[PDB]
């Protein structure tokens, strides 16, 4: 009746493994090898260029390690904010109007056979946090990251900082590091945003949260606190609107 | 398999009409010359608990709106004087245009704002608004600021609804209420999230 | 012109009707959609996501991190189960707050299988055996390891497997079952028993933790949508 | 290319309905024998700022008209006496014919003038007038005189609208207002010109 | 006769509907149209017409002939631009009164490229060089010729070319941008700098004038019609 | 539903150059040669006879020149009124009831290499002017023409005499004469009117306006005022309704 | 039965409309027409008839 | 594109065209227009040094200062 169509009478979600869909792309080689085939590809989508690109930024950026003690509650970082001062990727970030990229995050924990515990790594898209009241200073802590807390700006661990229970948090892309089975995790995050490209300096695409599901314990006289290391590699980057300097 | 998953679909889960607002207007007595009331309401889903809570399961969304109006009236005093039939103007102001500030004003004249003229006692009025937005989808959660060293989590703009009574004052004051029933249509969602508890919810992601 | 007759049910508004309506902003071009990655097309796709079961809703360990852990200590046991969980996905306080519970809370009839997973978060040098038993509907829960051994059970060996999976099938006289019901007191149970003690090599701590996750299989379904959320005071 | 120029088209830019006039009539009391009022209005676009300003972008034009009438009524005094339903006569006098001068007159009889009889409380009345003109297009600007050694800039003739109430006087005086909504259709324009500022405009090209 | 049911939305007048109506003057023959030369079929065809930019809306030289000219005198310069113009086609007072501005003032969303042209109206015997630089969105305007030289710029040689053209492309995260917005303070700038002084051979006057014109390219578009004109007092 | 169709539910603008569309018509030869190929054809339409013609009127009519000084504000003429006393074209104009024709206007400026300035020539269809209050005496000044003015009958220069800003005036067919680039302009005006033919004695089809965009300046001791000359040639004329005398 | 929506312009009488109407005397046979000689099909056929011009409308 | 048709009347020093090292930035390919200098009726001459003259011109200078050989 009417030509305008406003009224006409009317496996890929559960953190797919790399080998399932894309196995011909072990180009990651060289911070780890043979663990790239047990990685999770978020939403079963591989980062890709904008269809109908720097080389230095392809490298890995190993942030500082953090100490998992018998008291820690959790840690979190923001992407791309966490890489706002890492060499040429940060340079490009600050001297362009628009930019886009995916990420590859590798988390590692150095532990002996006499340590026990479990960690969960979650990749929240548009991770709007909240404390217990925000400013630009709180939502962007930099590579230093921030720390959750139990019962400054420190969200609540069991609510994930946004009012939703921690147990349900497994809807987000996630992985589990159980010290007695494996001690490495890998997430391949594609570009997620309502716009096809956006200003990096103002908008954080992703947030990364690490929470201890089972506390740390160890045999007597061992190391009382173990280190956790993050390694982030941008993928398929591209920027437009280059300014001077 | 004699069981279907067609009742949990997104369209089935969302596309259901529910009342979102009640707007009060009136036609005053012709003796007392107080201003004739008119109603203005900005379209937003952050006042209906059920629709919002069902939307916060996700982060990005797209949908059209279907709006229906149920009008009722009543005399507000025991007088033998009566009134003739009443006609109501229901103006939709798209996102970005001025809002009326007085009952008589050029805003109820602009060819840009589409209006409906509804005569009391007939079938309810209905319209459909398409997906109006500058991005490629609505965003219930937005980790960003407008200005960098500013509001933390963008807000969605849908339009405005204004309502008045075209008839000039009678010798009898008659008060009317319009109930708006909204129905999302052709809806799509992305990137599921955990749901929040019933803690009165909140204005933002704050709790 | 054309003769016509008006049937009953005209000039009425039914809030569940599907009629074409007049567009208010014709000659308007909408922003085309882009290929955003994670698209959800059915709400059952969200019920098939494993989420942790809060095992201790006791006021002491309520709304914290301790309510998701089950502790295995060194003290002697009394042949009673480590944990016993009912199979009311929307009528058990310890199972209604999961994603499955919150999707079932929006409907009236449900039907399908479930799957539980238990994960052992102890040391790599520990060894032992646990017995995971399933009691079908209409049978009261078992109370001793021998009773559970004679039913349907699996022996999970802590020492060569870190996670144990158990699929509960669909049993009912009717094709559907009510999410919220009273006097049922059935649906079965899942219980965990100490088949064997836990042995450690050295000063290794003797207190372990286990976690649990619940999910719905690919034959689950719901119907008769019902919503009761209200913030009224 | 995923962007279309179909919203700046001439039809989209012009073909939108806007109120052009409000015509007042009334049915007086049967006791006082004062004359029954009737309304007369000559069709012209030089009283609506928006339509005119959008037309002055060009010099030659062609279009049909679509006219809709929204009628409202009210009692004008507190009396228990009431009135029955009212019927309105809405007569269109084409360009060149006599105009009514009294409420009862042969002009509300001529078979040449088409009329509409509208009963209060039903859907609004509507008609469509074609392109009526002796030239091949309307001219918003005309550099010419009627008599050479006379008016400087021809004027366009569209017709006249007359309105009255067929019912004979009741014992109660009831006043009615009719709002006319005009919509140009199948419009074409020629020879663009610069637009004028908002200086109340003017009756001619004078400023 | 035929059974029928009346849906909601009947006996209502929507001012945006497209229905057939009864003709009032049937059996009437209309004057046929003739082939008048200049036919306009879209309002974007009017935005692609170059029109002079009023560069001096100062009260002194306001609403006269002096507001369209930029004067190049012989006095020493301070390395500051001759003229700097923002790229808000409907939010800059010096650019909103052009034909492009007046077509944008009738809509809400706009998107496309722009093109500027500068014309030198000095003597035939003058020589020199000017630097025309474009600052992209999100960057504050340059303040020295060296800063502008390191960006995107063109050297216009007064002496062998009388007019210089510069096309500003379309950059935005969204597919459309709002005509009227606040707090944006972006869109870029176009600046003109003295790369070199102006040399004259003889008593030739040392004061020149330059004019500017702005237009929209063949990929411009607008939508969401909005009109706010009113003579109310 | 209804047979009467009153209700059924429903490059050439920017002053084209001659070579674009019609290049096989350099019949203009002989007031100028090789400048006929850089002329603008208004609305991209060539004057043509009335499809399903005097010879003397084909000539050019060189009106008097006008002096561009360092103070002039502008000049304007009306067509066909400007040619109401030029020989046989005027004779035909006054002794017929109906007539039609296009025009070709050639504007020239005599300047040396030490003069500077810029002129704009605009061809307004139905150029209804207005002063600051008209009669038949004001709208028809004859071949003498009229003069604009700044802050008798003298419209306002920056409003073009009709209330619209001068900057937008470039919507009309136009040309620019910049003394340092060229000093000649040519406009080929077709017949524009709502009627297929009309009485010339009462109706002015076109108006021609000349406005100084940049004032005149020159080297010391030069000529303090330069001449501007107009040359008008009717094209494809034809008249009907011949009276006596 | 069939869903329908009532547009503006319904239940109005326009004196220039062309709609089918119900017959009042069905089952009635009309007298057939005969071939009368002088049939007029257009009013311009009457304007093409020469008629004398009154040249002296003077009161006398 | 700073000049055209004057590139064919240029001198190639020692008749050798610059070439890569046989058996490469893009931004540095641009032209760098230094400040102009005023030739009066008294000037005696001017001189510059290469590559020193370009020690602060954007990415070419950046590469100059952050490499060992070039």
């Amino acid at each position: 009746y009417y030509r305008d169509s406003a009224s006409n009478a009317a496996s890929k979600f559960t953190e797919p493994i790399k080998d399932v869909l894309i196995k011909t792309a072990p180009m990651l080689n060289t911070i780890t090898a043979q663990e790239a085939a047990n990685s999770v590809v978020a939403y079963g989508r591989w980062p890709e260029y904008l269809r109908d690109p720097e080389v230095a930024a392809c490298r890995f950026y190993t942030l500082d390690t953090v100490s998992w003690t018998k008291e820690s509650r959790g840690w979190w970082w923001k992407l791309p904010d966490a890489l706002r001062d890492m060499g040429l990727f940060g340079q490009n970030m600050y001297y362009h109007y628009l930019g886009r990229s995916g990420y590859t995050v590798h988390v590692q924990c150095n532990a002996s056979k006499f340590h026990q515990g479990a960690l969960g790594v979650f990749a929240v898209p548009e991770m709007c946090l909240a404390g217990d009241s925000t400013s630009y200073q709180n939502a962007n802590p930099g590579e230093k990251g921030g720390t959750f807390t139990g019962t400054r700006f420190c969200p609540v661990d069991y609510l994930l900082g946004n009012g939703t229970l921690l147990g349900n948090a497994f809807v987000f892309p996630h992985q589990i590091i159980n010290l007695r089975t494996n001690n490495c995790a890998t997430l391949v995050l594609p570009y997620v945003n309502s716009l096809s490209i956006d200003s990096m300096v103002k908008h954080n695409n992703w947030g990364i949260a690490i929470l201890p599901l089972a506390p740390l314990n160890f045999a007597s006289e061992s190391s009382p606190e173990i280190p956790i290391t993050l390694t982030i590699a941008p993928m398929c980057c591209e920027f437009n609107g280059l300014r001077n300097i | 398999q004699h069981r279907s998953r067609s009742e949990s679909s997104i369209e089935s889960f969302f596309a259901r009409g529910a009342c979102v607002t009640i707007m009060t207007v009136d036609n005053p007595a012709s003796t007392t010359n107080k201003d004739k009331l008119f109603a203005v309401w900005k379209i937003t889903y952050k006042d209906t608990v059920q629709l919002r809570r069902k939307l916060e399961f996700f982060t990005y969304s797209r949908f059209d709106m279907e709006l229906t109006f149920v009008v009722t009236a009543n005399f507000t005093e025991t007088n033998n004087g009566h009134a003739l039939n009443q006609v109501y103007q229901i103006m939709y102001v798209p996102p970005g245009a001025p809002v009326p500030e007085k009952w008589d004003d050029y805003t109820w004249q602009t060819s840009s704002n589409p209006s409906i003229f509804y005569t009391y006692g007939t079938a309810p009025a209905r319209i459909s608004v398409p997906y109006v937005g500058i991005s490629n989808a609505y965003s219930h959660f937005y980790d960003g600021f407008s200005k960098v060293p500013s509001l933390y989590g963008s807000l969605n703009d849908f339009g405005i609804l204004a309502v008045r009574v075209v008839n000039d004052p009678n010798p009898t004051k008659v008060t009317s209420k319009i109930r708006v029933y909204l129905k999302p249509k052709h809806i799509r969602v992305w990137c599921p999230r955990p749901p929040r508890a019933v803690a009165y919810y909140g204005p933002g992601v704050d709790y | 012109g054309l003769p016509v007759m008006n049937t009953p049910g005209s000039n009425q508004y039914l809030t569940a009707d599907n009629f074409q309506s007049p567009c208010a902003l014709p000659e308007f071009d909408v922003t085309p959609p882009i290929d955003i990655p994670g698209e959800v097309k059915n709400m059952m796709e969200l019920a098939e996501i494993d989420t942790m079961i809060p095992f201790d809703l006791s006021a002491t360990k309520k709304n914290t991190m301790e309510m998701y852990r089950v502790r295995l200590s060194d003290k002697p046991h009394t042949d009673d189960p480590i944990l016993c969980l009912s199979l009311s996905p929307a009528s058990d306080p310890r199972l209604s707050h999961t994603m499955l519970g919150e999707i079932l809370n929006y409907y009236t009839h449900w039907a399908g299988s479930l799957k539980f997973t238990f994960m052992f978060c102890g040391s790599m040098m520990a060894t032992g055996k646990l017995l995971v038993s399933y009691a079908p509907p209409g049978a009261d829960p078992p109370k001793k390891r021998k009773e559970a051994m004679l039913g349907t059970h699996v022996i999970w060996d802590i020492g060569l497997q870190s996670s144990c999976t158990m699929v509960v099938p669909w049993i009912s006289n009717t094709t559907y079952r009510l999410t919220i019901d009273d006097s049922f007191t059935e649906g079965g149970y899942i219980s965990v028993f100490y088949q064997t003690r836990i042995v450690v090599p050295l000063s290794t701590p003797r207190e372990m933790d286990i976690l649990g996750f619940v999910s719905a299989c690919n034959d689950f379904s719901v119907r008769l949508l019902r919503d009761t959320t209200h913030i009224e005071q």
